[PDB]
């Protein structure tokens, strides 16, 4: 009934993707997938391949994607096929869910925290032109129209997911004009939903507080200055790029991915990779499709196969393969019907 | 002899702690005199904001400084007092040591980490301007030169302070030119000395690999393109902002020592600050000044105080006044 654009990408990514579709098979989830097999390391890539992606996004309007692997030995990142895709969907608003999982102990347990960052400019507008013999210059852009966007999204997400506080992590102190503007917008939109606490934090301090006690926060909205760092810093509290889901929204789309996507996010081999991130992001995708029943089941299954402690991948402290950890989940998915 | 050194009280909990750290030196009778030189934002003739001439001639007379944190307005006034201060002295290196306090336990143990971050380029110094309505452009520039200058400092620090590894934190994935250069300058000096072992991690990986396990990191070197979000992160492993020191080492032995902990408005004038920051800051001064045994006396005093537990201040887990703290540490030193 329900088509979902699926982009495996490269890395261990295509393996996780499999796991999501195999677990969907176990649960009988009325989602059917169009895979777009797009990548630059394997040279299945052109913008005619991107167009086919967006011809897919027009219809289904909802897609789960991996990470496409930019070849940094020739290109950069703002010309990656991944940035070039992100663009075509006018994706903004990265949503990262930092939520510890009961039964995976860390130094930051029982944590519930969602990181909204602007995904269209800031570091991703880096213009770099050489000016001298060896003087590099770096030009970055901030816009009221892309910020009034990120905070309305943020607040509209706070209200929509039950959450009561919203912090705006900002560098007004030195970036008096770029992040002054961002604060001004945030402060502007902040009166409009008066059922929601709002507060501002200098970013410098916040990364200290984010690891001295993350429990003080709830919704964090920030401009894309400094990059995707804070997504990755928080995502360590909860046990890593193996478990922290992520989603990227549009005016009209929703791309569901992983929260922490650094280079060498999962530099594992055959098997031996965790699929908790993809799976917890699949169910979140499922919730978006209003298949809440099937979202409950997948989600509540793999939040418990990892509480019971019998199977565990490399990164969570355990020995099992990925095939083994995904096959453990099928068993407990197939049980949950009756 | 009896050396002298500039002192900027600072704003907010500047006086509280600068008084406190003055008095531990007093109590310990260290051969230091304090030349107090309030440096406030002062307009410039051409509009280029200068320094209070009091502090500008005073520092050249001592080539040394301990400083409280200065106040920068949220969106309404001076670019920053600290940035101008670091730049008009060419303190091209902001060393942030970051070690545990044996007696004060966190969720992290045995963390000895040092951030060597460059201090005069990148987002520190640049135009940010209004290009059209609702659109702002910012023009942060990095150089070939100071890149090399901090990446030499990196291996020199790791050479004096007997360090295993030096790792270059960079974001050459998303900023090819800017930070691709810096690596090249790191790479060049790292070949000069296989003495020190070297690598390159991307910034997002490190912040993740960090909250997971700060046992993999020795010295870190960074362009000032991502400010110091790492250095404040690492200041979450130790204890608090109240306990981390910081150093604006420069060339020719000039240096201003301050702490990461900032203006602290919440507890301004409330007498619940932490003097441990500005203190261990000044314990870098002495150890930078060659006064090694006033150093280990005062330093090891402040530790043994913290370990005893009966006077540790409000942000450390005890209702204890910044004053009563500073005299348990004072009394502790004297015998
Ligand atoms: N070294 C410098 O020049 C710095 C200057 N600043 C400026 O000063 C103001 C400070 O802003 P914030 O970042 O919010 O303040 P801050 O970074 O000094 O943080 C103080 C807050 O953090 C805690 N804290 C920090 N240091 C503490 C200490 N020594 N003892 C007890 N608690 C401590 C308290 O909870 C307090 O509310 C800003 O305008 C900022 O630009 C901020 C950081 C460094």
């Amino acid at each position: 009934s329900f088509p979902v654009t699926m982009l495996p990408g490269d890395g261990v990514g295509p393996e996780l993707m499999h796991a999501v579709k195999e677990v969907f098979k176990a649960a009988a989830v009325p989602v059917e997938f169009q895979e777009h097999h797009l990548s630059e390391v394997q040279n299945m890539a052109s913008e005619e391949k991107l167009e086919q992606v967006l011809s897919s996004m027009k219809e289904n309007k909802v897609a789960i994607i991996g990470k496409i692997h930019t070849p940094m030995e020739y290109k950069g990142e703002l010309a990656s096929y991944d940035m070039r895709l992100r663009r075509k969907l006018d994706l903004f608003a990265n949503v990262v869910h930092v939520k510890s999982l009961p039964g995976y102990m860390t130094r930051h347990n029982n944590l519930d925290l969602v990181i909204i960052r602007e995904q269209t400019e800031g570091e991703y507008s880096s213009l770099e032109h050489e000016s001298a013999r060896g003087v590099i210059e770096c030009l970055k852009i901030v816009t009221r129209a892309k910020s009034q966007r990120i905070a309305k999204f943020a607040f509209d997400y706070a209200t929509k997911k039950g959450r009561g506080k919203v912090t705006a992590v900002h560098k007004a102190n030195i970036m008096k004009l770029g992040d002054g503007l961002f604060l001004q917008c945030c402060e502007e939109v902040a009166e409009l939903y008066p059922k929601i606490k709002f507060e501002t934090m200098i970013i410098d301090n916040c990364c200290m507080q984010l690891v001295q006690n993350p429990y003080q926060f709830d919704v964090l909205v920030m401009p894309n200055l400094y990059g995707n760092i804070i997504d990755n810093l928080a995502a360590g509290l909860v046990g890593g790029a193996g478990v922290v889901p992520g989603e990227s929204y549009s005016a009209e789309y929703a791309v569901f991915e992983t929260g922490a996507r650094h280079p060498f996010a999962q530099a594992v081999g055959r098997n031996i990779a965790n699929p908790t991130a993809m799976l917890l992001s699949a169910s979140n995708m499922l919730r978006h499709l209003n298949l809440e029943y099937h979202s409950s089941m997948i989600a509540d299954a793999v939040k418990k196969v990892i509480k019971v402690g019998k199977v565990r991948t490399s990164d969570m402290g355990g020995y099992a393969t990925c095939h083994d950890f995904t096959e453990e989940i099928c068993r407990r998915v197939k049980d949950l019907d009756e | 002899g009896v050396q002298t050194v500039t002192l900027i009280p600072g704003d907010g909990i500047g006086p509280e702690i600068s008084a406190a750290v003055m008095k531990i030196f007093d109590a310990a009778k260290a051969p230091i005199q304090w030349e107090e030189r309030n440096v406030t934002a002062i307009q410039g003739p051409g509009g280029k904001w200068m320094i209070p001439s009091e502090a500008k001639e005073s520092m050249d007379k001592n080539k040394m400084g301990l400083k409280g944190p200065l106040k920068t307005p949220i969106a309404a006034g001076h670019p920053s007092m600290n940035l101008l201060l670091r730049k008009t002295f060419d303190l091209y290196a902001n060393v942030r040591p970051c070690v545990s306090i044996e007696g004060y336990k966190t969720p992290y143990t045995d963390v000895n980490i040092v951030t060597i971050r460059e201090n005069t380029e990148g987002e520190y110094s640049g135009i940010e301007h209004v290009i059209v309505d609702g659109v702002v452009q910012s023009i942060k520039l990095i150089t070939e030169g100071a890149s090399k200058r901090i990446a030499e400092f990196a291996f020199e620090y790791a050479r004096n302070n007997h360090r295993s590894n030096v790792t270059a934190v960079h974001k050459a994935n998303i900023m090819r030119m800017s930070d691709g250069l810096f690596l090249q300058k790191c790479r060049e000096v790292a070949e000069s000395c296989k003495d020190i072992k070297f690598n390159e991690m991307y910034l997002d990986t490190v912040c993740l690999n960090m909250v997971q396990d700060p046992s993999q990191f020795d010295v870190l070197v960074m362009p000032n393109l991502y400010g110091d979000i790492l250095s404040d992160l690492c200041a979450g492993l130790i204890g608090g902002l109240g306990v981390t020191p910081s150093g604006n080492i420069g060339a020719n032995g000039v240096a201003i020592f301050e702490s990461v902990h900032g203006t602290a408005p919440d507890i301004a004038g409330k007498d619940m600050a932490n003097p441990t920051a500005l203190l261990l800051s000044a314990v870098m001064m002495l150890r930078h000044m060659g006064l090694f045994d006033h150093a280990a006396r005062i330093e090891a005093a402040c530790f043994a105080t913290i370990k005893d537990g009966k006077s540790l201040t409000k942000d450390l887990g005890g209702n204890a006044k910044c004053s009563d703290f500073t005299e348990e540490i004072c009394r502790r030193v004297k015998d």
